[PDB]
């Protein structure tokens, strides 16, 4: 019994990425693949006194 | 003697009376009241409750 913010698996665990991804901001043009090597997931926030 | 007597268990069944009645609707409130109150969803999962 308790109450959460959102999911606790979402901060236990990831998605793996897929697809593909847009334009370059410069240099020749390509399209990079996406595979499961891209994790999904909650970020770290640091925070001063 | 006699009327005595019966006068007590005449008391003695209109308190049972009393008290069975006013158990049964306070029986059938709070089974009421529990089934219209109870889990709501959480923040996240939607906005209302």
């Amino acid at each position: 019994t308790a109450f959460v913010t959102f999911p606790e698996m979402f901060c236990d665990w990831g998605f793996a990425l897929g697809g593909t991804t847009g334009a370059q901001s410069t240099g020749t043009a390509h399209t990079h693949t996406l595979n499961t090597d891209g994790l999904a997931a909650l970020q770290i926030q640091i925070l001063p006194a | 003697s006699a009327i005595s007597n019966v006068i007590d268990w005449f008391n003695s069944l209109l308190n049972f009376q009393d008290t069975t009645t006013s158990n049964q609707i306070n029986q059938q409130n709070f089974q009421i009241a529990t089934l219209a109150s109870g889990i709501k969803k959480q923040q996240w999962e939607c906005r209302y409750s």
